[PDB]
């Protein structure tokens, strides 16, 4: 899940911080930290009405 | 025909499915359909030895999802026998720039007249001769469905204004109750303006009667899930 | 219809202390039957009597948010009223009102104005009491109107309690030792509340003496069935 | 003959809505054929104990893949008894440069006349003596199929213009319903000019009736797939 050909310029501060991440992990998204991928889910949260 | 059995509340002993709290019963419906529903209060009213049920019921339809419509509905007035003209362009406030495909579905055309749609959002409604009442027709502007109601008057003064029928409705008087078998029958109508994916809630209040004429009230809930095959 | 059996008092569901359990949904009016057959049959006599006594106590109440209001209009004359001075709306919140069609008036029609105003037109040729149930931003309260037969006035009835047992709808079957009664739940009952009903039924021997028996049931006002 | 059983709109269908599916039924068709379709509303109208269906069915044709034609159609007029002449070259606007192999299929030729095709995009149509009506014949210009309509007049003034029949159509009045067994019959006609691979959609709106004369609507959908060789 390590995107090989991105060669991102190494830095010392991310974009989405821990909070907003934890936030849109409940809400289905594919947050990426070279940069590797995690929580490879789809934007699926709810069947017809019974959300969980 | 939907057929539901009521929760009898005998001991309220109804092992919940642990997870799965929903107590309202699900009802699928398609835009345009008009179906029939039968609910059997026999499980609840039979132990209550009396005169069964009575026709003094009540209903309410509170929405859950809305997805507000894009095109607005419209109202018009004309006299008997005289041809009516109308527009269809100011009924679709568009935020973006695109074209406007005016269209009148043949399935939901007029009922007592004819409609000739013009070239650009204009139309001519010729009502049927020797007729005085109301008429409706459902237009489809850029896929969005809206309705136009016209009132033809018997040339004397004027006709009143209908209430612009709702997305999900229950007809005024098409319900009935069979006290011999404890069965309530009613109709579920879904106007073509319903948007797929929405959810409405129908709550029913049915009253049974004892041997001496008192009341026993029962309340139930149903989730109408507007599904559509397009 | 609830059906309970009494303990025959031999020291022979304790739950928390003794009292039984009864679920209830706001607005319903259900019926309960309790069979003293186990307790009064060994005491061979004349069965039960029609001297039951009911008492309601709340062990979880959740004090109401909205308040009620009275009314003393006359026959045939239209009535006007407001619905803004009822909800104290402590924290700034929309005052969106609503009149549920399930619990509307009984012999009239209301006209909910734009800002908590309502016009009650009583049914022509009608004198008595009427109620309706409003929902000010989810919280439910009642408004009672007394239409008077134009002579002088009409007395004041009591605002109905969340859980109640009707005045005269109880009965006893001495041939089967069965007590029938009704459980009425106000639409203003807040889900999660728990009340306690205590009953004191008296049986009778062949000589006219008495035998007392006391029980409870815990009525749990639950939403969604 | 196609035979379809309708969704009973009860509940189990599509596990209520959880599933949904309801993908419109399939109908394979071949250009030139005229087939018959039957649909059994029993599974839906039997629980609605009443007077069955009514003769108020409605259809609609819309194309989801059309592949617009290369050769255009044409309309001509002539009187009774007088021979008709025409050309066949100005109907084929060709973008590229190629040869034009005019042809008239002996299967889909005229009905009340005789056509002699010229050597270079010409044709002579002698109408049937003692006859007045309309006539059609289907040409195949370089494989691409088109229709030519001729109107023969009763020598007095003139005949009106036919509507240039579509690729797929449902005959005007050839539908019927049996209220005793809840079956609706209709005909499905496919023009010889329908291009293989195209897909059309047909929606059917059928209305039942209760014991007192009220209505119950039902809508269903089918995909007509214009295929070649069956």
């Amino acid at each position: 899940g390590l995107l090989s050909c991105i060669n991102m310029p190494e830095s010392c501060t991310p974009g989405w911080t821990f909070g907003e991440v934890t936030q849109l992990q409940a809400n289905g998204f594919v947050v990426s930290g070279s940069p590797y991928i995690y929580n490879d889910v789809t934007n699926y949260l709810r069947d017809e009405k019974n959300r969980p | 025909m939907y057929f539901f059995s009521v929760d009898p509340r005998n001991g309220a002993s109804k092992s919940g499915d642990v997870c799965g709290s929903c107590c309202c019963e699900s009802i699928s419906a398609r835009p345009g359909e008009v179906n029939g529903v039968m609910v059997s209060y026999a499980a609840w009213s039979a132990p209550l030895r009396g005169h069964g049920l009575t026709n003094k019921t009540t209903f309410e339809i509170d929405g859950v999802s809305v997805t507000p419509p894009k095109v607005s509905n419209a109202f018009g007035r004309t006299k008997v026998g005289v041809v009516f003209e109308g527009t269809l362009s100011d009924l679709f406030p568009n935020p973006e720039g695109e074209q406007v495909e005016y269209e009148i579905s043949e399935l939901n055309g007029p009922s007592n007249g004819v409609v000739e749609l013009g070239a650009n959002g204009a139309f001519t409604y010729t009502p049927g001769a020797l007729f005085t009442g109301v008429d409706r027709f459902w237009f489809s502007i850029n896929g969005n469905i809206g309705e136009y109601v016209i009132s033809v008057d018997p040339t004397t003064s004027e006709l009143p204004q209908p209430p612009f029928t709702t997305p999900v409705y229950v007809p005024a008087a098409r319900r009935s109750v069979d006290p011999r078998t404890h069965v309530l029958k009613f109709v579920l109508g879904v106007s073509p303006a319903a948007i797929p994916g929405d959810v409405y809630r129908l709550t029913v209040r049915q009253v049974a009667i004892d041997c001496d004429g008192n009341e026993f009230v029962h309340i139930s809930c149903y989730d109408i899930s507007i599904g559509s095959c397009g």
